[PDB]
């Protein structure tokens, strides 16, 4: 069907610029309209500005005035969000919208750090400190120090999926990512089953598997 | 520049249950105002345009009016797929302005979190740091005071926290606290806790180790 197609995540230092994209995919210059909007990370929606090909007219908050260029090649029906002198203020998820709001693109990440690709270093969450089981036992794994985001993780190459939370990452002083994956499991069973967390950071291509024992301490 | 000014930001309801949400706007904008929702997935689709015209296939128990300088946007009897952000947007001058948005989450009976505390691995000491974890599993309301405290002194400023999305089979929230310390000043210390205080708790709990690290 007819809707709006946005280009790739990216990842810039600061002082850099970027140019992200929106295709409608089967339309015209008449639906080369189109609207950009931002939403940094659990915040509201933020209107960048507009354009109008057909009218050659652009229009931005004044907000947005030094630090966003729309562009529209209407041969393409695409549109072009560039963002100059980049700072850690930029760091957000970019959408595209048609006329009258009708269509929604799926919104672009842009991330905006002087932060090289890291792995991260994976370290368990033991169950029990001393305690010898007590009805229901809580296990995880600390997924410390990577960038840039997402991971994944999964349990026992994913036959665990009750019980099992993934917090959101949170962006440490250091300017790494840091998150922890645990599972509640019954205390019965920590003896005799086998609990392994399976972390895959694609950005740098490390797969890590980190088996979670009860070592008491 | 026009304002829109959203309330309420936060709203808690139960299925089948009317809810109203309202925009107000700082100049006259003759009906020109449009309402959107916003999946926790990212997915933003418009629901109504002109202040009360319904979008193709937008569900008839949505509808929008208007009183004064008040635009409302009324959901007769809440299912569960209407569960998620609302913004309003203006339309009458350049440039469009979006209102603050509001979260609309699902109402349930009062649940005290299940806590955990786990102490530093022996591998991430190895490191030069050490990371102490508090867990609070499936409780609401999502208000939860998390304290720490080491040889019985209350922490400030090395903790973070990180919190869950409302579930989608029971509703509730899961809540982490991540405490972090040199290895010198971690091994300088004997007990460390984690004070939790929730409405669903009649006194605070408390969880601690003394000395681990494995
Ligand atoms: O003169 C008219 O009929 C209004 C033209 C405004 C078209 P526009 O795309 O710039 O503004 C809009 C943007 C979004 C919406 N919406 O309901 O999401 C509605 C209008």
């Amino acid at each position: 069907q007819v809707q709006l197609q946005q280009s790739g995540a990216e990842l810039v230092k600061p002082g850099a610029s970027v140019k992200l994209s929106c295709t409608a995919s089967g339309f015209n210059i008449k639906d080369t309209y189109m609207h950009w909007v931002k939403q940094r990370p659990k915040q509201g929606l933020e209107w960048i500005g507009r354009i109008d090909p057909a009218n050659v007219d652009t229009k931005y908050d004044p907000k947005f005035q030094d630090k966003a260029t729309i562009t529209a090649d209407t041969s393409s029906k695409t549109t072009y969000l560039q963002l100059s002198s980049l700072t850690s203020e930029d760091t957000a998820v970019y959408y595209c919208a048609s006329y009258y709001g009708i269509y929604w693109g799926q919104g672009t990440t842009l991330t905006v750090s002087s932060a090289s690709t890291k792995g991260p270093s994976v370290f368990p969450l033991a169950p029990s400190s001393k305690s010898t089981s007590g009805g229901t036992a809580a296990l995880g794994c600390l997924v410390k120090d990577y960038f840039p985001e997402p991971v994944t993780v999964s349990w026992n190459s994913g036959a665990l999926t009750s019980g099992v939370h993934t917090f959101p990452a949170v962006l440490q002083s250091s300017g790494l990512y840091s998150l922890s994956s645990v599972v509640t499991v019954p205390s019965s069973s920590l003896g005799t089953q086998t609990y392994i967390c399976n972390v895959n950071h694609k950005p740098s291509n490390t797969k890590v598997d980190k088996k979670v024992e009860p070592k008491s301490c | 520049d026009i304002q829109m000014t959203q309330s309420p930001s936060s709203l808690s309801a139960s299925l089948g249950e009317r809810v109203s949400l309202t925009c107000r706007a700082s100049q006259e904008i003759n009906g020109y105002l449009g309402w959107l929702q916003q999946k926790p997935d990212g997915t933003i689709k418009r629901l109504i345009y002109a202040a009360s015209t319904l979008h193709s296939g937008v569900p008839k128990r949505f509808s929008g009016s208007r009183s004064g300088s008040d635009y409302s946007l009324t959901i007769s009897s809440l299912e569960s797929e209407d569960f998620a952000d609302y913004y309003c947007l203006q339309y009458a001058s350049y440039p469009r302005t979006f209102g603050g948005g509001t979260k609309v989450e699902i109402k349930r009976t009062v649940a005290a979190p299940s806590v955990f505390i786990f102490p530093p691995s022996d591998e991430q000491l190895k490191s030069g740091t050490a990371s102490v974890v508090c867990l609070l599993n499936n409780f609401y309301p999502r208000e939860a005071k998390v304290q720490w405290k080491v040889d019985n002194a209350l922490q400030s400023g090395n903790s973070q926290e990180s919190v869950t999305e409302q579930d989608s089979k029971d509703s509730t929230y899961s809540l982490s606290s991540t405490l972090t310390l040199s290895k010198a000043d971690y091994e300088k210390h004997k007990v460390y806790a984690c004070e939790v205080t929730h409405q669903g708790l009649s006194s605070p709990v408390t969880k601690s180790f003394n000395r681990g690290e494995c």
